[PDB]
């Protein structure tokens, strides 16, 4: 599976990372992050988490991190891909989110942002 | 292999405009987008996969240099193989260009290997 | 560029009508760009730091209506840039070329912060508009409120100076100084009072900014640990 | 386990790591965090400790530790997440605490931060 | 082992870490500080390192080095604990030290410091 | 084996000027150019291969330290082994010499062993 798959991956583009998280779920390091708009448009905020040890976005897992963490002490524009429908666990999903956080980039300008897009 | 080879191609005084870190397969991935410090041409991509190519024992370092270079603003010398990535939508989306060497770029000469 | 960005909390009538004036007299860009020079130190630069990109302000206005001690209301406000409004960019490159040494942080607190410098005090025929930004505490995020349009602007239609900041000081040797930094590696010089905030003796009250040493934020991020 | 079980796991919100340490026991590395109140109000102060080769918390021991690290350069308001009676050597315990730190998240003012809390 | 443990565990309070040392030594990679009384050139500098595979200290080297750049990064008051008589190589301890580098502590305000203290 | 041994040899007051990474025969590795502060010429070039040589155990430690010191540009200590790399392609794009030792340099000393 591809973070660009954009028929089963979504993304958000131009997003600040305003909030972020780190804690432990069944024995696996997580990271959540949620994100804006840099203005207050979408009004709905995008949680993305990623699991150390499990589901299938584990192994970048690592990279994410120290990404979602650069985006995080920024605010740089970032373009966020996330797979819907990935965490299970119901108290963890009411808490954050089914969105696993499968990819970042980096949004130069308000027009574009790198990395691969819809067609 | 070597960062040195004939094989490698590279591109001088650029700068990291963009970065994208992603998953494909089974292994994490970051692409740079770099572009002529001196505001000229077309911008050079190149992707690194870390469980793919001949290439995996260098993308943590160069995960690390990019991310620096492209903190930093750094002019820099960007080594890319091309024709790694075989994946089409891939290609299309980011490049076939494997990043297998970054250097630093002064005003006069950058450090690193040469053709 | 033209059309900077700075955030103020004044309301528009006191910056329509004074606009923004210059701390002091330093000079000196390395002090500036760490924040030495600015509310964070010195307190005596002879810049008003504006941003081109509007993400900043957003920032900006994130890190003051999230630090809970802050109480009162932001303002966007839009400035033509000028003359005398230079890049960094190529002033930094001048100081290196002139024996100078800015290290890795000053490049990437640079390259964050989309910083232009006004050398002059930025007249009120230079501001376009004030945006208020509404802090609602319902969802915690900065909205874009009501937009004031100044009638004092011009419309002059010029942009920022290319070139280097005239009469810079000369580049001291480097010691590897702290550089201040606020929310989310906002540089010092983008608080509220880097500027003069006195106004005919009616200087604002607001909640002084504490400042980070930014060097550690920039290793942590430079090298993902 | 998880970071999110309020029923098991206490959070403090709204804190400052305002002291850091680093060290060895049994063969182990930890980090501890001496955290007060973001506003400065009266309180006493919460310390927080990790050990990266004891108790169930130990494979968030890096990524805590990291953003501990941030959390603790940048002086973020930030939820700490805690275990309680975790450590067990009296020593230790009596110069840090029993807390096992388990999670951390951004508090962006007033009362809501990111991250699981109780309803 | 710990690095708390006051009878054989020394520690210098108020310290910066003044000059830093990366190096190898047989086969296993060591850095070494130097650090001086925060105020000026006060005392004696303490010359602490630590050997990533050798002596009882080897599985804090990592984390002890990440602090310690840090600690040098910001040029903070630190308390540095170090284990004297632990380096052997006679070489090695003519120019550095005998002192294992074996705790880190941030030190907050003109006195009191966080971590295990003498009582 | 030591950074302090008689066959390391060392240059002080040294910064690094030039930072490349990549990859040559499976080993990630990183070569600096440091040159002496005021421009004193002759240039030094040290390399470090994470797979190669006996210099293994420090090329992570090796390269988070130059990495801090070319982003700091702080005077330093370079210690190097001659001879170490014998690629000739290698040898002449960067060098022979093994980064095996860094030390800051604080003006009135420069910490780290000495001859």
């Amino acid at each position: 599976e591809w973070t660009g798959d954009y028929e089963n991956i979504g993304y958000f583009s131009h997003e600040v990372i305003s909030e972020f998280h780190v804690g432990q779920i069944d024995g696996g390091a997580y990271f959540c992050i949620k994100a804006v708009k840099a203005d207050g448009s979408r009004s709905t905020p995008l949680i993305a988490c990623s699991v150390s040890n499990e589901s299938v976005w584990a192994p970048s897992f690592k990279v994410l991190l120290e990404q979602a963490r650069y985006f995080y002490v920024t605010e740089q524009s970032v373009r966020i891909y996330y797979d819907h429908n990935v965490w299970t666990n119901q108290p963890f999903v009411n808490t954050f989110s089914t969105n696993a956080l499968v990819g970042l980039s980096s949004c130069s300008a308000a027009t574009d942002c790198f990395g691969p897009g819809k067609p | 292999e070597w960062t040195g080879d004939s094989s490698i191609n590279y591109y001088s005084d650029e700068v990291i405009s963009d970065f994208h870190v992603g998953q494909f397969n089974r292994s994490a991935y970051f692409c740079i987008k770099t572009v002529k410090k001196s505001g000229e041409g077309t911008p050079i991509i190149a992707c690194a996969l870390s469980h793919d190519s001949k290439w995996i024992p260098s993308f943590n370092i160069m995960l690390e240099q990019a991310r620096n270079f492209y903190i930093t603003g750094h002019s820099i010398r960007v080594y890319v193989q091309p024709n790694v990535w075989s994946n089409k939508s891939f290609i299309e989306a980011l490049s076939s260009n494997a990043l297998v060497g970054l250097s630093s770029c002064s005003t006069s000469e950058c450090f690193g290997p040469v053709k | 560029i033209d059309f900077v960005y700075r955030v103020d909390p004044n309301p528009p009538d006191v910056i329509f009508r004074d606009g923004f004036s210059l701390l002091g007299y330093n000079r000196d860009l390395q002090q500036l760009i760490s924040g030495r020079s600015c509310a964070g130190g010195s307190s005596d630069s002879r810049y008003i730091v504006t941003t081109s990109d509007i993400n900043k302000t957003y920032a900006i206005a994130r890190a003051y209506y999230s630090h809970s001690k802050f109480k009162g209301n932001l303002y966007r406000y839009k400035i033509r840039a000028d003359n005398n409004f230079y890049s960094l960019t190529p002033s930094v490159n001048y100081l290196e070329s002139q024996g100078g040494h800015f290290n890795a942080y000053e490049k990437s607190m640079i390259r964050l912060q989309s910083e232009y410098v006004s050398t002059l005090s930025i007249l009120p025929e230079n501001i376009q508009k004030a945006v208020a930004l509404v802090y609602d505490s319902s969802t915690g995020q900065i909205k874009d409120g009501t937009s004031t349009i100044n009638t004092d602007y011009v419309s002059i239609s010029s942009v920022s100076n290319p070139g280097v900041i005239p009469f810079l000081p000369e580049p001291q040797a480097n010691t590897q100084q702290r550089i201040d930094a606020f929310g989310s590696l906002i540089s010092s010089c983008f608080s509220i009072y880097s500027v003069c905030q006195t106004h005919r003796g009616q200087k604002t009250e607001v909640y002084k900014m504490p400042f980070y040493d930014a060097r550690p934020v920039i290793q942590f991020i430079i090298s993902g640990n």
